[PDB]
């Protein structure tokens, strides 16, 4: 899945992860795919005018 | 053969001698494994009494384990022993009182450690009574001594989740050093139904005489209290506006001399796993001398190799706290006439309370909690099951409850969930 | 009517102990005498780990000290040994005041409530990196720290400055101590933009670091490092690179300075205090007690509040966590691998000294941390309509299919 | 009283409460009150009137009691203006002077 | 899938989160057969994907 904020096992407290986490994490560094823009993403990561 | 050395000190104002349990324990140590005690005993306790005596017996005799027991519930008094450990190294716990109330985060050097409990898991405890009759808590206020940023996190963690439909209030800190008021006012804005308490009973005590003056002690104000102030259960500042929950560990539940032996067997059962098992369970040496290091550190002592062990059979199995993982743990509530009225007791990962339905504090008041049945039928209302596997009824439906059918039976029955 | 109030402190020789006496006797001269007398005890701090700690109980709880100062050991051992005493007098709800601790192990004040001290620690730094990133405009840096409750600490303040700003938290590093092979990371470290790094770890790891970091060429120019006062110092420089930024505490090795300093603000905090009723003096006798001390709190509220801009070791505020505010440090550079003097800061506003800048690779000037990076690694999943997957056609990648539209 | 409504009007203030005393007028003043906040469709909300003055040494006590509940934004005072003082010292206490 | 945040957020729908949630599906590709196996009698998916 690109990948949403979760709980993190035990520690519950996690980063979207996916293909969004590893924009944060910058193992891609720019996301190209068909991907929904929602507020919850907003904050975390800048994003495009919707195409 | 082993031969180990072992020291156990009981101080209090309820009588008993450690000699009496002295030789119990030796008795009930005996089969299990080889014991060395010596047992002593001090009235009242001081940081100068408490430090100067435990390094006074250790290094007169090379002890490798002890215990500690008091009559006494002072807050201080655990981290005390605490700085101990960290510089000894020596293993230490403690079955009763002040030592099982909890004590700050614990230092990377291991210490003694039988008293804490996540603090987190104990609100998580306090949640579950929260959730049975709790939603919209008043307030959750850091007042006074450890985790007033930790307990902060751990509710936000809670609500994290958004399983449910959780929510707060009121969200402040603070107490004696200027105005009462800022914090007072504060605390006016906050409109809810139940107030959590993080603060000592000492603080408490003053706090009681503030919600007076508040109004928190009126309806609608349910208090939470940990043991931060329970643990005094032989005494109950008067002011204590009760009714609200009070509640931490019992000891009508478990006996205090109980505690100990099964102590002392987890430590012969911590050598048999480590002493057995090709290691050197090293002597204290070195106490209250110089600055030489203790002869640096003993090499492969593994005092933390084993956290979750069991003792005839009983699944001690300990925390980062070192405390039973399997929380033994009893809801109480302050009562009408100043008796901690068993409440409920919580068994592993459920939470039980003895009384389904939900006490009128004193006289009811204008109609508060009517007793309402709705039929259930297509047309206006519907049951089914609360997901059980949170243990939560759904955000936008109503819990429910019913009387399991027992027409016969002297009870009405409990069919809630 | 005066009454002398005793005052305690450890300190690391008899000689810094008669400049104490000698302090507080000036001392009385300054606030009014009539209204109180002070008098001055200390001890020479005889290395023993749970010993000086009981002759603290016994003979300066004994005595009721209103007040106690704690210096770092003279002899140049052990880390934070101060711990015991907050602890102790935690339970007496008596003011301790540090000279010499600028450690940010006792920063944990919900078990070291009752700690306090003059110095800022080197978490506190951060306030010079983010003027420091706030003059050369720099948004974009890297940060390692060891991990610990210092290097975390200095991570969340700098942060929290930060979050005033957008937040900015690209490429935080987290090491763990004591580690010799730490190159592998900074494999990891090229791949991010930002070409500014600040650090902060202990001397040993430092070495560690520096090594490691020549290895893989990180100290070249386009590259800047910004440092705490503890990396520049010791071990650290000698197998250690050039063009570096550094921070160096201003009066930090000298307590004297900050003995009189600390004093004559405590004397503001005191004198003040007993302008206030229903106070009660410190518990007397270490026996006999298990209760707090319900001044201590004020105590430390007017100390905190004690102002005392003019002084010795310079002006004189304290932050809500009893951190000191405003501390003037004296940044330093590595020119031709020996430490001077770029530039001092004090206050809130660096101050540029006349000494030449040296940054990597000798430019006078190296502004631009955005080099940036030529090649974009592009994710994406697997969505019929706008990605299609398919195996290479043997070696060949790809097909020479063509759409609806011929093309 | 009128002129009161038309400033909490013109900030929009809608709901407010009233703090009375013994002092003349105090039971019209609820009155004209009563009938200009009535007679307007506009939902505002009038939270507690509360009438309290001296009596034996528990004034405190019960004018504490009694004016603690109270949690409004907006508050119309009506007494004379040494008893305004005494409320006021009593408001700073309670902290319903603040912002 | 971001529906799932709109379940989420919407107590509202929180029936509906579970309801749905019990049935869900690592991609569209399994998503769509199941509607075609028939296996599912309904599937929820924004319509770029699925027109
Ligand atoms: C004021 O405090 C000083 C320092 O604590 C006291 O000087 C000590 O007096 C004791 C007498 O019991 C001697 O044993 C010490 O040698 C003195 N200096 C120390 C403790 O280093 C002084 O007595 C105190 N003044 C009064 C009036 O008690
Ligand atoms: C520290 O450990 C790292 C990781 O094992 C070493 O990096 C490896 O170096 C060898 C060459 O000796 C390469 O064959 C490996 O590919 C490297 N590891 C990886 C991640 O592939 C490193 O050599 C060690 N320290 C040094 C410099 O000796
Ligand atoms: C540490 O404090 C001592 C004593 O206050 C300082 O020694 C003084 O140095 C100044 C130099 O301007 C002399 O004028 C004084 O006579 C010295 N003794 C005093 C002030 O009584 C010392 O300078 C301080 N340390 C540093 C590095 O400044």
């Amino acid at each position: 899945k690109f990948g949403t904020q979760e709980r993190v096992n035990n520690s519950n407290a996690a980063a979207w992860n996916g293909m969004m986490g590893e924009l944060l994490s910058g193992q891609a560094d720019m996301i190209v795919a068909p991907l929904t823009i929602n507020n919850e993403r907003a904050q975390y990561i800048e994003f495009s005018k919707p195409f | 053969f082993p031969v180990l050395n072992i020291a156990v000190i009981l101080g209090r104002t309820r009588y008993i001698t450690e000699r009496d349990i002295r030789s119990l324990w030796t008795r009930d140590m005996s089969l299990d494994f080889d014991v060395n005690v010596v047992t002593l005993l001090v009235q009242q306790t001081d940081p100068k009494s408490i430090i100067t005596h435990v390094c006074d017996l250790m290094s007169g005799t090379k002890i490798h384990g002890v215990v500690f027991g008091d009559d006494t519930d002072q807050e201080a008094i655990a981290q005390i022993l605490d700085f101990v450990s960290s510089q000894t190294f020596i293993p230490i716990l403690g079955i009763h009182g002040g030592s099982s109330m909890i004590m700050a985060d614990k230092d990377e050097m291991s210490t003694f450690f039988q008293f804490g409990a996540s603090i987190k898991q104990q609100a998580t405890v306090m949640l579950n009574i929260m959730e049975e009759y709790d939603w919209h808590v008043f307030s959750v206020i850091t007042s006074n001594f450890p985790g007033y940023r930790d307990f902060i996190s751990f509710i936000k963690t809670t609500v994290d989740n958004s399983f449910v439909g959780w929510e707060v209030q009121n969200y402040i800190t603070l107490d004696t050093s200027y105005t009462d008021a800022q914090t007072l006012t504060q605390l006016k804005k906050i409109h809810s139904s139940v107030i959590l308490l993080y603060c000592s009973k000492d603080e408490a005590t003053y706090i009681f005489e503030e919600a007076r003056s508040l109004g928190l002690m009126g309806y609608g104000f349910v208090w939470i209290v940990p043991s931060l102030v329970t643990g005094n259960t032989d005494i109950i500042p008067y002011e204590f506006p009760s009714g609200l929950v009070s509640v931490s560990y019992d000891d009508w539940d478990y006996g205090i001399e109980a505690r100990v032996r099964d102590g002392l067997g987890i430590i012969t059962t911590a050598a048999s796993a480590m002493l057995e098992k090709h290691s050197v369970i090293p002597e204290a040496k070195t106490s209250c001398y110089g600055q030489n290091e203790r002869n640096d550190p003993p090499l492969h002592t593994l005092h933390n190799f084993m956290i979750n062990v069991t003792w005839d059979g009983k699944d001690l199995s300990f925390t980062e706290d070192g405390y039973q993982a399997n929380p033994k743990l009893v809801v109480l509530l302050l009562n009408m006439e100043r008796e901690w009225e068993k409440v409920g007791k919580w068994e592993a990962k459920s939470l039980n309370m003895k009384y389904p339905v939900w006490p009128r504090i004193d006289s009811d008041h204008d109609d508060n909690h009517l007793s309402i049945v709705t039929l259930e039928e297509a047309p206006f209302v519907i049951v089914e099951n609360i997901d059980y596997l949170t243990g939560t009824c759904v955000r936008n439906t109503v819990p429910c409850r019913k009387y399991f059918r027992l027409a016969n039976s002297t009870t009405e029955g409990t069919s809630v969930k | 009517d005066p009454k002398i109030v005793n005052i305690g402190a450890v300190l690391s020789t008899k000689k810094h102990e008669q400049i104490f006496r000698e302090a507080v006797n000036q001392a009385n001269k300054r606030h009014f005498t009539r209204k109180i007398q002070l008098n001055a005890t200390s001890v020479t701090h005889r290395p023993n780990a749970i010993q000086m700690a009981l002759s603290v109980c016994e003979d300066l709880i004994s005595s009721q000290v209103y007040a106690i100062l704690v210096s770092h050991p003279p002899a140049p051992t052990d880390h934070l040994t101060p711990t015991p005493i907050s602890y102790t007098a935690g339970f007496y709800r008596i003011p301790v005041i540090g000279l010499t601790t600028r450690m940010s192990i006792y920063s944990d004040k919900s078990i070291h409530l009752s700690f306090l001290r003059t110095v800022p620690p080197y978490s506190h730094q951060a306030l010079v990196w983010f003027e420091m990133m706030r003059l050369f405009n720099w948004n974009h840096v890297i940060l390692i720290v060891s991990d610990d409750h210092e290097g975390r600490a200095a991570q969340k303040k700098l942060e929290t400055l930060l979050e005033e700003k957008e937040s900015k938290a690209d490429k935080v590093l987290q090491f763990e101590p004591g580690t010799k092979n730490l190159t592998a990371l900074l494999l990891e470290a090229k791949e991010l933009e930002a070409r500014v790094i600040i650090l902060s770890a202990s001397e040993d790891d430092a070495t560690a670091v520096y090594k490691s970091a020549a290895m893989l060429d990180m100290t070249g120019a386009g590259y800047v490092w910004l440092v705490g006062e503890r990396e520049i110092s010791g071990s650290a420089l000698r197998y250690a690179p050039d063009g570096i930024i550094g921070l160096q505490l201003i009066n930090g090795k000298n307590e004297s300075a900050h003995i009189s300093d600390a004093v004559a603000v405590v004397a503001q905090a005191i004198h003040e205090l007993f302008e206030m009723e229903q106070i009660t003096d410190p518990p007397r006798g270490c026996v006999g007690n298990t209760n707090i001390w319900k001044t201590g709190p004020l105590f430390k509220r007017v100390l905190m509040s004690s102002k005392y801009p003019d002084g010795v070791t310079g002006r004189i505020e304290f932050n809500e966590d009893g951190d000191r505010k405003f501390a003037q440090y004296s940044i330093m550079n590595l020119q031709n691998r020996k430490l001077v003097q770029v530039g001092i800061f004090d206050g809130s506003y660096i101050i540029q000294n006349d000494r030449k800048i040296i940054w990597p690779g000798g430019e006078t000037e190296r502004p631009q941390g955005y080099q940036m990076s030529t090649r974009l690694k592009i994710v994406t999943i697997h969505q019929e309509p706008f990605v299609y997957v398919r195996p290479t056609t043997s070696d060949g990648t790809c097909r020479e299919e063509y759409t609806i539209n011929g093309d | 009283a009128s002129v009161m409504l038309n400033i909490m009007e013109e900030y929009d203030w809608y709901i407010f409460s009233i703090v009375t005393t013994y002092f003349p007028g105090y039971q019209d003043f609820e009155n004209k009150v009563r009938s200009t906040i009535e007679n307007s469709f506009v939902g505002w909300e009038l939270e507690e009137v509360i009438h309290l003055d001296m009596s034996l040494d528990d004034i405190d006590s019960k004018i504490q009691n009694q004016l603690k509940k109270l949690q409004s934004p907006v508050i119309l005072l009506y007494c004379t203006k040494e008893e305004a003082t005494y409320i006021f010292e009593v408001a700073h206490s309670v902290g319903l002077t603040g912002y | 899938s971001s529906v799932d945040i709109y379940f989420r957020r919407q107590v509202e729908l929180s029936t509906m989160y579970r309801h749905m949630e019990k049935h869900n599906y690592e991609s569209a590709a399994e998503a769509i057969q199941a509607v075609r196996d028939n296996k599912l009698h309904a599937f929820i998916w924004d319509s770029a994907v699925l027109e």
